[PDB]
Formats: C-alpha cells, structure tokens, sequence
C-alpha cells in the first residue's frame, strides 16, 4: 500500500518559485518493488481546463523528463531512503505566473501490493493529496 | 519349476534418511518483505496436496 503525501497549499507571487514535496512510502525493498523503480509523475489539475502532464522522476538515478511547456523553469529532485521502500520527491517551478495556480498531484504507477509495475509507468493509482499553489498578487 | 522374475517399480520401501527441501505457499509470503526462514528460495508447492491412504 504506497502512499504519497504533499506539502501544504503555498500562495506565491508573480515570478517566485515553489518546491512541493511528495513523501512517498510502503513501496518495498526487492528490486522491481522499491523506490528506485516506479517513476513519480507530476499531474497539474488547472480548474476548468482538466489535469494536465508537467513531467516524471524515476528516483533510481534521478533520470527527468518534463513536458514541452515547462521546459527551463520546472526542476525535480529526489531523497530515496536507505531501505528503498520510500522516499521523498519534489519540484520546483521557478517561473511563477498567474495562469500556475492550480492543485498539483504527485503520482505513482504501483497499483496492486504484490505485483511488479514497473515498466508499467501510466497506471497512476497513488494520487497525493494535492497542493494548492496560488500564484497572485 | 521356478525363475526369477526382477519387477521395476513395486510398492516397497526402507527406512532411510535424506535431504528434505523446502516448499511453500506463494500467497503465505507478502513477496516484497524478506523472512529471515527464507520463503522464496523455496520451491512453490502445489495448490492440490497428493495424499494417498495406504
């Protein structure tokens, strides 16, 4: 049973940065079942415009991939524990506008508890609970 | 008159002793956890034992 935990809500400003956190734990030790596999997605759920793909962070060697509109300005990071069944994963977005405000959802792919997800990216079950970043003046 | 006759395969048995390996239930483990009994190095059992009376 992985869960994902997130940071509070932050409201910013115009041209800040925000670094959500995303505590992840519960995923196991075997390889094909820890931390290192499972890549960590983050979703952006704009109200009215439907969830949007900023990028995914696969915790072993810390390999990112983000989306084409936030190319420059999005950067993540990761904290694998000792053991490899958790660990911590964040972003930063380090262009702020006003069009960023939105919940974003840190996400994994391990649906089942005894099963090997891992060339399996794009099943995202273990939703975070969401962090409402504001961006106003 | 009488002649041996070898038969390959009859029901007789002696007390012996061996190597007893180890099987066990794939669902008895959780399969990401390790045991300090090793579990998975077991062979899986069968879902269906084979007893048979005598």
């Amino acid at each position: 049973h992985v869960q994902l935990w997130q940071s509070g809500a932050e409201v910013k400003k115009p041209g800040a940065s925000v670094k959500i956190s995303c505590s992840a734990w519960g995923f196991g030790t075997t390889s094909g079942y820890s931390f290192r596999d499972y890549r960590v997605h983050w979703v952006r759920h704009i109200a009215g415009q439907g969830f949007q793909w900023m990028g995914h962070m696969q915790p072993r060697y810390g390999a990112v991939n983000y989306a084409r509109q936030f190319q420059g300005r999005i950067t993540m990071t990761r904290e694998v524990s000792f053991d490899a069944s958790g660990g911590t994963a964040y972003m930063e977005l380090r262009s702020l506008r006003s069009d960023d405000t939105a919940v974003y959802y840190c996400v994994t792919h391990k649906l089942y508890d005894g099963e090997d997800a891992s060339d399996l990216t794009w099943r995202l079950d273990p939703w975070g609970q969401g962090t409402r970043v504001i961006v106003s003046s | 008159n009488l002649w041996v006759t070898v038969y390959y395969g009859v029901p007789v048995w002696k007390d012996a002793e061996t190597t007893l390996f180890c099987a066990s239930d794939a669902k008895a483990y959780e399969t990401e956890k390790h045991n300090v009994w090793a579990t998975h190095a077991c062979v899986p059992t069968d879902p269906n034992p084979q007893e048979i009376h005598l």
